[PDB]
């Protein structure tokens, strides 16, 4: 159970995280 | 009165326009440089003495000092506070201006090699040890410093998950 959820970064920052993954693509380039 | 009126009447054919000192943009400094080095091609009808080849080299170092005055003026408005973007633009444009200066002054030095072919009687040895050499090395230092700063910004954004 300790690894259940972090409850702050996973929820609404996840779309920002996918944008950040696209940023990591721009970085790959 | 005779010799001075003579020498001065031969210097008259100079097409001066104070573009560099009133430029505020690297594009203006550049298209100024073509303007000055195209007006300068009237080296020939000018008089031997006031247009002495060594005095021409002195006027060249003075043109470069005015150029570097304007360069510092435009750089004042600040790549060391502003982000990498204005640095990219200003560095690119200032390198373009330096290449323009180099090549148009190489054409003017083609004119300076035009001079002896008809005036081999006297020569003015190359006195290229001016402030412009030292500060062009300074500008090279700035170019390399800031370009490596540029590339390191992105590379550090790739390296360590702790960007900040």
């Amino acid at each position: 159970s300790p690894n259940l959820c972090k409850s702050g970064p996973e929820i609404k920052q996840t779309e920002d995280k996918k944008a950040m993954e696209e940023f990591k693509n721009v970085k790959i380039e | 009165l005779n010799e001075a009126k003579d020498n001065v009447k031969y210097l008259t054919t100079l097409e001066k326009f104070i573009e560099p000192l009133y430029n505020g943009t690297p594009q203006q400094i550049i298209d100024t440089l073509p303007a000055l080095m195209n007006a300068i091609k009237m080296i020939h009808t000018i008089a031997r003495f006031y247009n002495t080849t060594d005095k021409m080299t002195g006027l060249f170092i003075k043109i470069t000092n005015q150029m570097i005055k304007n360069c510092k003026d435009r750089i004042l408005n600040m790549i060391w506070e502003q982000d990498p973007a204005e640095l990219i633009e200003v560095l690119g444009s200032c390198i373009k201006l330096y290449c323009e200066y180099k090549k148009c002054y190489n054409d003017t030095k083609e004119k300076v090699a035009d001079m002896p072919k008809g005036k081999t009687f006297d020569f003015s040895d190359a006195q290229i040890f001016g402030k412009f050499d030292t500060f062009v090395r300074r500008l090279q230092k700035l170019i390399e410093i800031f370009s490596n700063i540029q590339q390191f910004n992105a590379l550090a954004k790739h390296n360590l998950e702790g960007m900040d």
